[PDB]
């Protein structure tokens, strides 16, 4: 710690000790349902962007690892989470949203974008954890005279809010003119065919854009990827990973009042301290096991070789990862005797330490 | 705002003023001479038993080695301004069993055998008001552990890798040095600040008292009974003004106060983002991949970096005022108790 | 009908996140209830639209099967997907489609093609009950805490915290709110919510017993 | 800057022991003006003669 | 006219605030304790004012420092007259040069060139593309503006830490010094000091 080989007299401070984990513990809910990826990544024909379909997913084991065969796509882009620890974590609630789009306009399916499907037909918020996905479908979604069957939404009043879907199909009035009903100067029809042909460019191609919303995990804890729980243990320093929030602590029983909508338990420095138990309706206490200063007290090199150890601020009664107890810690090593010198070496409350004589040996005294 | 009073005073070329009584006035003066220590973990501060924060926190180099030496520094330079106030004194004085010192008892300053620790009356008085932070200079990991109620602050602090370090001399032995310091200054004059103690009645010390400052020593003599009765009464009424008011002691309650408030803010530095996604850095682990993760973690690692460096630059200011504070207290307890000065308002 | 506006006279909050806090002060930047606004206490012996805008809550002191009935959305009856919340005392009827109504909506004692159907608990049971249908995020998470009124009167002062227990997540457009009393002297009061900064005071069961606007006063600026 | 603003509050209470530090240092002077010439209890007027 | 330097600083949010006592109220301690010195001596200073005539209150201080008290009331007029010219020198030198006042110059001329450096340290750009703030947030999505309004709120904020921390250092020198000057206000003006070169 010094980075030196020798040491002078006195008092250093040099590491600390800390007490290591031996078991690892792994709390799911007990759920058994498989999740309807199929039904969403695997349609006859999506529904158009302007009303794209709402799919709720939850009460169910989620693999992710099984929609790389359902569809021929790329990459699995995702904003708030990485594509790569699906399976570990869990969530809430799972929304799947589909549209089929052009291959010019598929950056604006991303946050904070600006252009006709971003302001008119589908906006995604300022703060998106989910996943985006799309892939190229010249193949089941063109023919030669022109697909017509889906549409945009090309003019509107307003941008649209955040997840927010407009069905309604009146005439659009862009002047002072009435329409009542008929399509002229100014009364213009919303919604526009895209038109797809199988010969055009690289960029015109139709895209189906399947969308993975996620919302981060609160009271309930419905859906939740495969991992196998264990049992619980208490009052061990072990690694707890309660719905993939991991960490280390002791696991101890509450009396705290939480009420039935609370779940978790913050401090001032915003950790979970009180968690609750998803099989069996019970909350735990997380804190640290035992941990603290090490101070080395030691005379020079030039002198002994010989070490006493303090660990600060500790009931000496828990020492592993002569024996005095003091005010400020604890020794190990250095006898106490009932005489009282110049203080030396300074410890503590009164308490000092010096290198003497009557076979040589540290002793502590007030 | 009003400067005060007016006063015209007569002034003439043949008048003179000349006072033909006196009064004997007892004041308080209160002085800081140490703080709190504080000993700082960064590594469990920064990162919490996580072992690729740690990788990658030893990447940036000796910070915390400097911020640690910064704060040993500190906390050895605390027990020094202590050791340099106090301990001026080769021999512990006693006083006598005796309690007749010419009229003058000295029983509210003295220590009372009754009590354990070996404080007066005053003493007692100034302990008392003072409303001490109760910090971590007694273990605390006990009740730490043992949930009882709800969380303290300083539990959090405790775990959060801050460790308040006790001071080297208790409150027994300041009160031993004090007891010592008043018994010498009572009995040998001072005489005792400067060799041997040579012992002298009261009566004659304030004679000699009484001619260092102009005036002639039969004044004292003929009126013995009148200076003893202003002196107690003195005295007494520093008694009922600190069993009252407690604004005396606002220099100690505000060197608690920013100790405590210094320690609170740090603590709750760990609660902001500093521009990642998340203020928690096992949700970082569990919920990103290693490059994406070790960006968040850097730019956790120089908010909290940031963080310490502050509080450690703020603590060095205070420690350099304590230290001023520390040797002016020193010099008044030179030059003051341990003899007579002639410096104004000094 | 007749329209009254009377003041509310500082009460109504409610608990801001799911987790747990102990005797702690922590400030939430949340549409919160503005402290000594201007509510409306309606009567109604027989109701409009009210211009819903981010943010609006309810409180009555009625008794028995009267006092039900939160239907939202932004147009009845046909074209536009609206939302049509039903309540009575075990089941509320969650429905996109629209019901066939008129110009009078009435109950009778004695829909469309629908989206969403989702049953869940009932939302209801001298008694001044309190209910608040924040919508952010399109989630609609409600709050409400049984407050049992000593004198009949209106808002008494009281900073007593309302639990969350329901989250049903609606996420389409709605700027009205009707109502759908039962038909076979209501006392039922309208407020409004407004983002605003707080300042909570907990204690060592979880309750919020005191609560600050950062905006009332110079003095609560200066306490926040 | 309303965004300025919005992300500036992600970085903690990096700004009110600013304005407190500054504070200190503002009462400090007038504390220092305080001790250095209010020294007198009363206000002394010199005699027209001179 | 032109902007000037103050309109930039008030502009860019530093302030200056006015000192509690007034010039007026510092002349008037000032000429209190001048005539306290001058009518009473040292005894204002210990209790109540008992009034000496001026003569007599020099020979006191003559017979502190170690000369008997005749050698003033034969020399008079002597001393009236040194004192005199002694003034009028020290007001000659003080209408000749100007270089006296050079540490109160300082003093102002700090606090002026590190509110001109705080001012100045806005136009860098501290990494980004652009030191206007408006022109990233009209030129960029949200994403990218946040990256480069992120290093600009870095800059800025180790700008502002700097000058905290140099105020703070100058505020415990400047304290330093006034507690030395209240030290020698209360020992050579209320009083009469044996110590040497005080
Ligand atoms: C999609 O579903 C149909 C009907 O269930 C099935 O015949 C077809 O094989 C499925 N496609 C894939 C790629 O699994
Ligand atoms: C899950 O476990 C809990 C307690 O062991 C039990 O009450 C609950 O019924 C279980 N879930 C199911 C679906 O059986
Ligand atoms: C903790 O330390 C105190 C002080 O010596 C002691 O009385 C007590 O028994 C200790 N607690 C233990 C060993 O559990
Ligand atoms: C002394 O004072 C009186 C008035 O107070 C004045 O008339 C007289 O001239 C003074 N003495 C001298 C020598 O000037
Ligand atoms: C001094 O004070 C104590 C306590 O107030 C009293 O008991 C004692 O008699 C006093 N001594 C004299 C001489 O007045
Ligand atoms: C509410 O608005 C009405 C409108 O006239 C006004 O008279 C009344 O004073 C307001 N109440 C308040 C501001 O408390
Ligand atoms: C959606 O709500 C907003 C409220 O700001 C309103 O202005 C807009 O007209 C609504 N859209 C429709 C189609 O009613
Ligand atoms: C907390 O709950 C306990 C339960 O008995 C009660 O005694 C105590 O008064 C409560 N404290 C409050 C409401 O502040």
């Amino acid at each position: 710690t010094l980075k030196s080989f020798t040491v002078e007299k006195g008092i250093y401070q040099t590491s600390n000790f800390r007490v290591q984990p031996t078991e690892s513990i792994v709390r799911f809910p007990n759920i058994t349902n498989l999740c309807p990826f199929h039904e969403v990544f695997n349609a006859t024909t999506f529904a158009s962007v302007y009303a794209w379909n709402r799919k709720r997913i939850s009460n169910c084991v989620a693999d992710y690892s099984v929609i790389y065969n359902f569809a021929p796509f790329f990459a699995f882009k995702c904003y708030g989470v990485s594509p790569t620890k699906l399976n570990d974590l869990c969530f809430t609630n799972v929304y799947a949203d589909s549209f089929v789009i052009r291959g010019n306009e598929v950056s604006q399916i991303a946050p904070g974008q600006t252009g006709n499907i971003a302001d008119y037909n589908y906006k995604l918020p300022d703060d998106f954890t989910g996943c985006v996905i799309a892939w190229n479908s010249n193949k089941l979604d063109s023919k030669p005279s022109g697909n017509y069957n889906y549409l945009y939404r090309l003019l509107r009043k307003s941008k649209l809010k955040p997840f927010e879907r407009d069905i309604s199909t009146e005439i659009y009035q862009a002047g002072n003119k009435p329409c009542n009903g008929v399509a002229g100067p100014n009364c213009y029809s919303p919604l526009q065919s895209y038109g797809f042909r199988p010969t055009y460019g690289v960029g015109h191609q139709p895209y189906r854009v399947v969308v993975l919303s996620f919302e981060l995990l609160h009271a309930p804890a419905t859906v939740c990827g495969p991992k196998k729980s264990t049992n619980l243990v208490k009052n061990k320093c072990v690694n707890f990973n309660f719905n993939g929030l991991t960490g280390t602590g002791v696991l101890t029983e509450s009396n705290k009042k939480f009420l039935p909508f609370q779940q978790f338990g913050r401090d001032i420095a915003d950790t979970t301290d009180a968690v609750r138990d998803p099989q069996t309706l019970e909350i735990l206490d997380i804190t640290p096991c035992s941990f603290g200063g090490v101070s080395v007290i030691t005379p020079g090199t030039n002198t002994s070789n010989q070490v006493a150890v303090l660990y600060q601020g500790v009931n000496c009664t828990e020492v592993p990862v002569n024996v005095f107890q003091t005010r400020a810690g604890c020794l190990i090593g250095a006898e106490y005797v009932n005489n009282s010198y110049e203080c030396d070496i300074p410890i503590g409350a009164g308490i000092c330490a010096s290198y003497q004589t009557q076979s040589q040996s540290i002793i502590a005294y007030t | 705002m009003s400067l005060g009073a007016e006063n015209s005073v007569a002034y003439s070329n043949n008048s003179i003023a000349i006072p033909t009584n006196f009064t004997i006035s007892v004041t308080t003066e209160i002085l800081p001479v140490s703080m709190t220590k504080t000993s700082v973990d960064c590594t469990m501060y920064i990162c919490g038993d996580s072992t690729e924060c740690s990788n990658l926190l030893l990447q940036y180099g000796s910070f915390c080695t400097q911020l640690k030496r910064a704060l040993t520094g500190i906390a050895v330079e605390q027990d020094k301004n202590t050791q340099e106030v106090f301990a001026q004194v080769k021999q512990i004085y006693k006083t006598p069993p005796i309690k007749y010192f010419g009229g003058f008892n000295f029983s509210q300053i003295l220590p009372d055998p009754s009590k354990p620790s070996k404080r007066s009356f005053i003493e007692d008085l100034l302990f008392n008001k003072v409303t001490l932070a109760d910090a971590g200079f007694i273990k605390q990991y006990g009740d730490c552990l043992g949930d009882i109620a709800a969380r303290d602050l300083i539990c959090a602090q405790k775990f959060n890798g801050l460790t308040v370090l006790p001071p080297l001399l208790t409150d027994e032995m300041i009160a031993q040095y004090t007891s010592a310091l008043l018994a010498g200054t009572i009995t040998s004059g001072w005489t005792f600040g400067a060799g041997a103690a040579l012992q002298i009645p009261f009566a004659m010390q304030m004679a000699y008292r009484f001619n260092g400052i102009g005036v002639t020593q039969n004044v004292l003599y003929e009126n013995q009974k009148l200076i003893a009765n202003q002196f107690n009464s003195a005295i007494g009424k520093i008694q009922d003004s600190l069993s009252s008011t407690a604004s005396a002691l606002g220099k100690l309650q505000d060197v608690v106060n920013h100790n405590a408030q210094a320690l609170n803010t740090l603590v709750k530095q760990l609660s902001s983002k500093f521009g990642a996604i998340s203020s928690v850095l096992n949700d970082i682990l569990s919920r990103l991949d290693k490059v994406e993760a070790e960006v968040q973690i850097d730019r956790l690692i120089t908010g909290r970096l940031q963080s310490l460096q502050t509080y450690v630059t703020q603590q060095l200011i205070r420690a350099a005022e304590i230290r001023a504070s520390a040797n002016l207290a020193a010099t008044k307890m030179s030059e003051c108790v341990l003899g007579q000065s002639k410096r104004v308002d000094f | 009908r007749t329209q009254s506006y009377t003041n509310s006279f500082t009460r109504g909050v409610y608990y801001p996140d799911k987790v747990f806090r102990s005797s702690v002060l922590h400030s939430t930047q949340d549409l919160f209830l503005p402290f000594f606004s201007n509510v409306t206490w309606f009567h109604a012996i027989h109701n409009p639209a009210l211009p819903f805008n981010d943010g609006v809550y309810f409180a009555s002191t009625e008794k028995s099967n009267i006092i039900r009935g939160w239907i939202f959305g932004t147009t009845l009856d046909s074209k536009t997907q609206s939302l049509l919340i039903v309540n009575n005392a075990t089941n509320v009827v969650i429905k996109v489609c629209e019901f066939q109504f008129c110009n009078d909506p009435f109950l009778d004692v004695y829909a469309n093609n629908c989206t969403f159907e989702y049953v869940s608990q009932p939302f209801l049971m001298k008694n001044l009950r309190e209910f608040v249908f924040k919508n952010i995020d399109g989630y609609f998470k409600i709050y409400s805490k049984h407050t049992p009124i000593n004198l009949e009167r209106d808002l008494p002062q009281g900073f007593s915290a309302l639990e969350p227990l329901v989250d049903l997540p609606i996420g389409i457009n709605i700027t009205r709110f009707q109502t759908l009393l039962a038909l076979h002297a209501a006392a039922y009061y309208v407020g409004y919510l407004q983002p605003r900064t707080f300042l909570l005071k907990y204690n060592e069961n979880g309750t919020i017993t005191d609560a600050v606007d950062c905006a009332l006063d110079p003095l609560s600026e200066t306490k926040c």
